[PDB]
């Protein structure tokens, strides 16, 4: 997609290995990482990926801005799933990663994979959320881990975050039963999301 | 197939037990390999107690081990075989165990990445150990700890449930041998690191307590009792019968009392076979302790045979024999003079930290903080002009 | 300091922990030459003269008294 920066956060917390999209809904992941980054270089190569972790107590840079798929999946290929969501500080940090940027007319635009239920005070998440907004940073959630187990409290979020921006969030409601993740992933707006710009 | 095996399980469980069986099944079938572990988990924390595990367990664990961490299967394994009374069935499962993990790891490995399996290699040698001990086959025993020492040491780090597991199979061969002080320094190790699986109980601390208090009871040297105090294992329980004989043992030999002491053991020399036979090692205890104790309290470093006699409750030919001893053990260092019927010691082991102690600290080194102020500034103003 | 782990033992769980190790300055001899060229002061304590070493001794308890 033209001039934007897209992190994507994978998290692989201990619910990354629930059998339900086949064989393993963490192998089905590096698919999906996969899918999203070739689209989205060929449609324009001034697109650029970086690949940071959501598990963990405290995130890792695996890489920087690239059009590079051997890059993100040589990071990739080694990752534990015995870390754990942690989104609140995820959030502020995933910005500071943005900060360098291959040109600065690039958006700014996380795509989080979200494989288990909030890990944090419901309240806080909100005032991060109207942080995140005033720098324009926008945030779309790939949910389908919330629901496995947990009621759906990510609306309200989405909700606060939504201003005008470079870029606007969105939630996109992908189902948790097999349907294999890459392919609703393929079938949802990637690239038909759209901004205030 | 195995939904016939759920079906025997549940009629055989109580009412109350049915709910952890029924999401087994369920959870499996929703490929939740996260749930699948969790209502497990909790099964085998108590439901060990029942036989329900025998049916549930093995066939569990030979048919769908690869969904779930491999630490949660090797978990449960260990439950099972700790209400087992046959070896030959411990053996077997172990031996069984072993040949899968070692399959498991070269699909795994590749598939997340990242994902460890040596944690279940050094438990499962450690079962195996223990197997052997009891069995009192010793000697593999003893090899097989040596080793995992070894190879505990190339690793940085392990899990606290790792150590805890080492240590808990050198404590049991201590015992054994009846390596008292050894048994009871392992065991101090073991209590620190801990399990955070509360497989740990009440009785289990109970069981522990007696063994860890008779060793130090027996020894002479042995005198951390305020780490035990802190420790879990006397921390939430102290109001159970066998604390209450015991721990009143313990408490005369910290306040330093012979007349208290002498009163309780001879009741408890018929009831207890162990303390019938070590009459000699309970009473050399006591002295040597409010011995080592008098001596630190005072800043003075030499007192008299005969104040000592008073302290000790033992007549001065005995006081005499007793500090030749201290000296050889190396508890007390110092020198022996019988022109004054004096000790004059140079070295006294650190006691135990508690509030009083401290409080002598800190006045000892306000002391001293006064004769360093006194001086620089007389220093300072002799030849104040010079001072380039 | 360098990161040690170790079970600190006391009923608490294995504490990862920056214990001190004294630390002492060296100077490559390449390097040195020129570091004592560059320098020509008179210092707080040298172990020159008996003046000099006079300071340090004023220098000395005011250190411990503090300590």
């Amino acid at each position: 997609m033209v001039l934007e920066a897209t992190v994507l956060v994978i998290d692989n917390s201990e619910y990354s290995r629930n059998g339900d999209f086949p064989r393993t809904r963490f192998e089905a992941q590096i698919d999906s990482v996969e899918f999203i980054f070739q689209a989205k270089r060929n449609s324009n190569p001034e697109n650029t990926v970086g690949l940071i972790s959501g598990a963990g107590a405290n995130p890792r840079v695996l890489s920087t801005f690239t059009a590079e798929f051997g890059k993100i999946l040589a990071g990739l290929h080694d990752t534990q799933i015995e870390g754990k969501l942690h989104m609140a500080t995820a959030l502020q940090i995933a910005q500071l990663t943005l900060k360098h940027r291959q040109n600065k007319v690039q958006h700014q635009r996380i795509v989080a994979f979200v494989c288990s239920p909030i890990s944090d005070s419901r309240d806080e998440l909100i005032r991060l959320a109207k942080t995140l907004k005033k720098n324009n940073v926008a945030v779309d959630i790939i949910n389908f881990g919330e629901i496995e187990q947990n009621t759906e409290l990510l609306d309200e979020f989405i909700a606060a975050v939504n201003n005008p921006q470079e870029e606007t969030s969105h939630l996109l409601t992908v189902t948790p039963g097999p349907r294999l993740l890459y392919e609703n992933i393929a079938s949802s707006p990637i690239i038909l999301e759209e901004g205030s710009s | 197939e195995i939904d016939t095996i759920l079906s025997t399980l549940r009629m055989e469980a109580d009412p109350s037990l049915h709910p952890l069986f029924e999401q087994f099944e369920k959870f499996y079938e929703e490929k939740l390999w996260f749930q699948l572990s969790e209502s497990l988990t909790k099964f085998f924390d108590d439901a060990k107690s029942t036989p329900l595990r025998l049916r549930l367990y093995d066939n569990f664990v030979s048919k769908f081990y690869d969904k779930i961490n491999q630490l949660s299967v090797v978990k449960y394994l260990l439950a099972s075989l700790k209400d087992s009374k046959d070896f030959d069935e411990s053996l077997k499962y172990l031996d069984d165990l072993k040949a899968q993990f070692q399959e498991l790891d070269s699909k795994k490995q590749r598939n997340n990445g990242s994902k460890d399996h040596g944690d279940g290699i050094l438990l499962i040698d450690s079962e195996i150990a223990r197997t052997y001990l009891l069995k009192n086959d010793l000697v593999k025993a003893r090899d097989l700890l040596d080793d995992l020492e070894k190879t505990l040491d190339k690793k940085d780090s392990i899990p606290l449930r790792i150590t805890n597991s080492f240590y808990s199979t050198n404590s049991q061969y201590f015992k054994f041998k009846n390596d008292f002080n050894s048994f009871y320094y392992t065991s101090l190790l073991y209590l620190s690191t801990l399990e955070p699986s509360t497989s740990i109980t009440l009785a289990e601390r109970q069981q522990l307590a007696y063994d860890l208090s008779i060793s130090a009871l027996l020894g002479d040297k042995i005198y951390n009792f305020g780490e035990l105090l802190h420790h879990p294992i006397m921390e939430t329980i102290v109001n159970d019968s066998n604390y209450d004989w015991l721990f009143q043992l313990l408490n005369a030999l910290t306040v330093g009392d012979f007349d208290k002491f002498d009163s309780l053991i001879k009741v408890q020399i018929s009831k207890i076979p162990i303390l019938a036979q070590h009459e000699s090692f309970l009473r050399q205890k006591i002295c040597l302790m409010t011995l080592i104790e008098t001596v630190f309290v005072k800043n003075i470093r030499m007192l008299s045979f005969e104040d000592i006699s008073k302290a000790t409750h033992l007549p001065k030919d005995n006081v005499e024999h007793l500090v030749m001893r201290a000296i050889s053990l190396g508890l007390l260092k110092g020198s022996i003079d019988q022109v004054n019927e004096l000790v004059t010691i140079s070295w006294v082991q650190p006691r135990i930290i508690s509030g009083d102690q401290i409080t002598k600290m800190k006045d000892r080194l306000v002391e001293w903080n006064d004769q360093v102020e006194k001086l620089g500034k007389k220093m300072e103003a002799r030849g104040q002009s010079i001072w380039v | 300091y360098v990161a040690i782990e170790q079970v600190k033992d006391d009923g608490t769980s294995t504490e990862k922990t920056f214990l001190h190790l004294p630390c002492t300055i060296e100077a490559e001899e390449a390097e040195e030459i020129g570091v004592e060229h560059l320098l020509r002061d008179v210092r707080d304590q040298a172990a020159g003269g008996l003046s000099i070493r006079l300071t340090n001794q004023l220098k000395s308890l005011k250190g411990l008294q503090s300590k």
